[PDB]
């Protein structure tokens, strides 16, 4: 099959650094016309995508030139220069070239995560979803750096988690910053009743996970 | 603007149907390929195949062949593609982006024309997977225990909860806040119903006592909700 | 084109609202005058189609 794949995955500059996003494809791109039937595409959060190059090289009406490249045969770099405000999208590579085509696995371009942690605001919930549900530790963060993020969600204060799951926001803070959310298993009594529940939160420049928690009774 | 960019939005549960539409403009029924997408949350984009929409011929993606329908509704300007057998699995974003036009002198049914690299408005869609705790809004207080609340780091109020109508405009910010926000998001639990965590920032004796609440209208299931989730 | 007073030179930084080394304002003064040269000299023209 065609397998268009992309190389960075994401990019993690600070805005207005040069880059570029690379793919190749297995094999067969030129059609022996030798067009090179590939294209480059974005869409940021919750937009349909749409192209930024077609035919390999051809730019999209009223691209930015520094945010556009080529394709080469089964490789292709498209452009990232200047890294411009609000281009910060998933990005990849497709393939025109015949019916099964793929799209290329939608590398995110990103904001340089600054060293900041997260606030420490997390606890488990008010007596609504605690003592009328469970006093689980319950987790979350405020302005984040993404790159290296961590969080806490587990019983007897262990400022750690496994038994649990998380979510982040868009990098929109000036940090590259991102809030967060998380929840833990624990019994809805037991949670609370340990020594601790934990709540943490940490960034890619974090020493250690932000002290957010419920002492024991106070979840 | 571009009539063939996709439109409509379902939720289904495993082994249903589903269906979809478009419009005879821009990338019209006269104009390109009608090759519909979808792509998971977690995911790129993949082929549901490619039609010609008048007289209605068709190639399907051979992962999805027993699980596909196609329409040349052309009368009705859609291009009305269809699903059977869903999946929880199967629960996706689905899109209508056009082919790049033919290329060539010639005439007939082109295809051969193109691929993964659709080249018009996918304009996009939602197909649910209703498998999930189906179930009406609720906005959990996200506000802190007693050794998190009353201090200048914390943050109040509450965030959609307990229905697979997951999605609501929750965030602490309904009225009794309207800024300050953390964009916690409202993720699934195991029972696809959400677990949200946003919470709006507050000085530090708000933090500890404020009326904060959170506009937690379950979307999917289109009921109002205002609940309050006060710290301390 | 350009029938605006906005910011405009700009576009690897984010443009917020300082006018200055961030993202300048283009349309500066045009003020020609008699005691320049007869090139410098302004002039006041029209042009119709």
């Amino acid at each position: 099959d065609i397998v268009m794949t992309q190389s960075p995955d994401s990019l993690a500059v600070s805005l207005g650094e040069r880059a570029t996003i690379n793919c190749r494809s297995s094999q067969s791109v030129l059609y022996s016309n030798n067009e090179n039937y590939l294209a480059w595409y974005q869409q940021k959060p919750g937009q349909p995508p749409k192209l930024l190059i077609y035919w390999a090289s051809t730019r999209e009406s009223g691209i930015p030139d520094r945010f556009s490249g080529s394709g080469s045969g089964t490789d292709f770099t498209l452009t990232i220069s200047r890294l411009q405000a609000e281009d910060v999208a998933v990005y990849y590579c497709q393939q025109y070239y015949s019916l099964p085509r793929t799209f290329g696995q939608g590398t995110k371009v990103e904001i340089k995560r600054t060293v900041a942690a997260p606030s420490v605001f997390i606890f488990p919930p008010s007596d609504e979803q605690l003592k009328s549900g469970t006093a689980s530790v319950v987790c979350l963060l405020n302005n984040f750096y993404p790159r290296e993020a961590k969080v806490q969600w587990k019983v007897d204060n262990a400022l750690q988690s496994g038994n649990s799951q998380e979510s982040v926001t868009e990098q929109d803070s000036k940090d590259s910053t991102y809030s967060l959310s998380s929840t833990l298993t624990l019994s809805k009594a037991d949670y609370e009743k340990h020594k601790v529940y934990a709540c943490e939160v940490t960034h890619q420049g974090l020493s250690s996970p932000v002290t957010k928690s419920f002492n024991r009774g106070e979840c | 603007q571009v009539q063939l960019v996709q439109s409509g939005a379902e939720v289904k549960k495993p082994g249903a149907s589903v269906q979809v539409s478009c419009q005879a403009s821009a990338n019209t029924f006269t104009n390109h390929y009608i090759h519909w997408v979808r792509q998971a949350p977690g995911q790129g984009l993949e082929w549901m195949g490619i039609i010609y929409p008048t007289g209605g011929n068709t190639i399907y993606a051979q992962g999805f062949q027993g699980r596909v329908t196609m329409t040349r509704d052309t009368s009705l300007n859609t291009i009305y593609l269809e699903l059977s057998s869903l999946r929880s699995e199967d629960t996706a974003v689905y899109y209508c982006a056009r082919d790049v036009r033919v290329d060539d002198s010639w005439s007939g049914y082109d295809l051969l024309s193109g691929g993964t690299y659709f080249d018009y408005w996918g304009q996009g869609t939602l197909v649910t997977v209703s498998s999930a705790s189906t179930k009406g809004p609720s906005v959990f207080p996200l506000a802190p225990s007693s050794k998190s609340t009353s201090g200048g780091t914390a943050a109040l109020g509450c965030l959609v909860k307990d229905y697979f109508p997951e999605p609501v405009t929750v965030s602490w910010n309904s009225g009794a806040l309207t800024s300050g926000v953390h964009t916690f998001p409202a993720v699934l639990q195991s029972s696809g119903l959400y677990s949200l965590s946003s919470v709006v920032t507050v000085p530090s004796s708000s933090l500890g006592t404020q009326t904060y609440i959170c506009n937690v209208n379950h979307k999917p299931s289109n009921t109002k909700v205002d609940k309050k989730v006060e710290p301390k | 084109r350009d029938i605006s007073e906005a910011i405009y030179q700009a576009g690897s930084t984010p443009c917020n609202g300082v006018e200055g080394y961030n993202c300048y304002f283009p349309l500066q003064s045009y003020g020609f005058q008699p005691t320049n040269g007869v090139g410098y000299q302004p002039y006041r023209v029209v042009v119709l189609s």
